[PDB]
């Protein structure tokens, strides 16, 4: 077992210059997923059971 | 349209799933990829004139210079018919020759 | 409620598990915190940097941008804020993360939008100079970019005034 | 009657704990609100022009 300072991830520096653009040329399409919940178990209670 | 609302990059259609107490919902998207880089000028003059791009932006591979639009690489050659005029070229700053 | 007491814990034994769910609650708000900061904070897949020349068509960012010199790589505007705004079997936790990193994030962020526009929110960031950027946002606001390119001077000198007189009041 | 005067406090100092869980669960929910808000207007405001 290590412990270690985490890292916020990797690091690079774009290329930034006053006339020059990247543009790309092709492309991907992907799926992703999301899950919401949207309901939760309906209960009752009696006093005088209880 | 509003961004990262529902799938991250460019969203193009969902489909709903159902859960035993919830939704899922699969997200498509649109992706780009394979970026290149290229030489760029915000105006061209001619004539004395200055054209401006309707949609789209000006490149060059070193020469030549051409008009793509900006999600996905397809030069195409500057003409009078996807190009508009505005005065002449003095007081813009980036302009080059063509 | 017992202060190290043998039989006063004695006679709270006999209450049966009021404490298990205050610490359950308690524990739960501060894994809520955590995961409110995270989720708002990061959202960049990696860590960019602005560039060592900063020619950005006459707009001035030094305001804004971390300053190297100061040991807490913080902007004039985040010391300022920072500036202004000032047991008995309690405790208090450290957030997971500290000041460091959320500047660094900030800076990330701020660093990706002046540099390759909204394209880093979607895919790979893409580099274009900064005019080119004000040109593809006012043609979004309905307004030729013919405009900003004949007006540059005069944007940017008012955006210029706009944020130094944002310092001055706060 | 000692431990009818502990048992006093004890009810006592249990009340007033309860009552402290219970606000700092209210206004977490809402601080909770404002941060989701946060999240969205960063989302969109500053990735993109809305
Ligand atoms: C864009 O990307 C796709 C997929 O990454 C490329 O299609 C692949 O091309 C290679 C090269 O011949 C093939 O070996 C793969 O089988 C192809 N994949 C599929 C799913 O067909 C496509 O060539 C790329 N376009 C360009 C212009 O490079
Ligand atoms: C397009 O050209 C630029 C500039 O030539 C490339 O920028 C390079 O970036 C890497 C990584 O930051 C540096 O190590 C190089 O020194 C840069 N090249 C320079 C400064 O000439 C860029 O990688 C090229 N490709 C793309 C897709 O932008
Ligand atoms: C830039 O791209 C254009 C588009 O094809 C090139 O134009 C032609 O390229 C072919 C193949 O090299 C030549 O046979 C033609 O003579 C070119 N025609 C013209 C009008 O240029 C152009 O060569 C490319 N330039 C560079 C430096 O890559
Ligand atoms: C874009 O940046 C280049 C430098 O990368 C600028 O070129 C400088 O222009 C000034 C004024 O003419 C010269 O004094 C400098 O010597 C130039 N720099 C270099 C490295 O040659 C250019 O002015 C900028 N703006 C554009 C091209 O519109
Ligand atoms: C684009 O072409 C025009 C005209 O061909 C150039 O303007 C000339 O600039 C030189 C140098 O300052 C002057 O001596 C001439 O009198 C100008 N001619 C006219 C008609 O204005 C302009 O310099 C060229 N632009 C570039 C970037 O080469
Ligand atoms: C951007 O604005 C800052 C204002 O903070 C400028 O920094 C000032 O520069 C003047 C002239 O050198 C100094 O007298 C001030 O003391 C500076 N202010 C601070 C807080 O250091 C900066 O020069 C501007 N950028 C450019 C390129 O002009």
């Amino acid at each position: 077992i290590i412990a270690y300072t985490m890292s916020l991830g990797a690091e690079n520096s774009v290329a930034y210059s006053n006339n020059s653009i990247a543009i790309p040329t092709n492309f991907t399409i992907s799926v992703t997923t999301e899950i919401l919940p949207v309901s939760m178990t309906k209960t009752s209670v009696d006093c005088t059971m209880y | 349209k509003r961004v990262d609302f529902c799938g991250k990059g460019y969203h193009l259609m969902s489909f709903p799933q159902s859960a035993p107490h919830g939704v899922v919902f699969l997200h498509v998207t649109y992706v780009p990829a394979h970026e290149k880089n290229f030489t760029t000028a915000p105006a061209i003059c001619h004539d004395g004139k200055a054209h401006f791009p309707r949609e789209g932006v000006f490149v060059s591979n070193g020469t030549d210079w051409f008009v793509t639009q900006r999600n996905f690489y397809e030069p195409q050659i500057i003409t009078t018919d996807n190009t508009f005029v505005s005065g002449n070229c003095d007081v813009v700053i980036g302009i080059v020759n063509n | 409620i017992c202060g190290d007491s043998t039989e006063c814990s004695n006679l709270l034994l006999q209450y049966g598990s009021f404490c298990t769910q205050l610490n359950r609650a308690l524990t739960g708000i501060a894994v809520e915190q955590d995961k409110n900061t995270q989720e708002v904070f990061a959202q960049v897949k990696q860590i960019y940097k602005t560039p060592p020349i900063k020619d950005f068509g006459g707009f001035n960012f030094s305001q804004i941008l971390p300053d190297p010199s100061k040991p807490s790589k913080r902007s004039f505007i985040e010391d300022l804020l920072f500036n202004k705004v000032t047991f008995n079997g309690l405790t208090v936790l450290p957030p997971l993360l500290t000041d460091e990193m959320i500047a660094q994030y900030t800076s990330a962020l701020l660093a990706g939008t002046i540099t390759s526009g909204w394209t880093f929110g979607a895919g790979a960031a893409l580099q274009i100079p900064f005019a080119m950027q004000m040109a593809y946002r006012f043609n979004g606001i309905g307004v030729t970019q013919n405009v900003l390119y004949e007006n540059q001077k005069l944007i940017a000198n008012q955006f210029n005034s706009a944020i130094g007189k944002i310092q001055d009041s706060l | 009657e000692a431990e009818v005067q502990i048992d006093r406090l004890i009810t006592g100092r249990l009340q007033s704990l309860q009552t402290y869980v219970t606000q700092q669960l209210i206004r977490a929910a809402e601080i909770r609100a404002s941060a989701n808000l946060a999240a969205t207007k960063m989302s969109e405001c500053v990735l993109g022009q809305s």
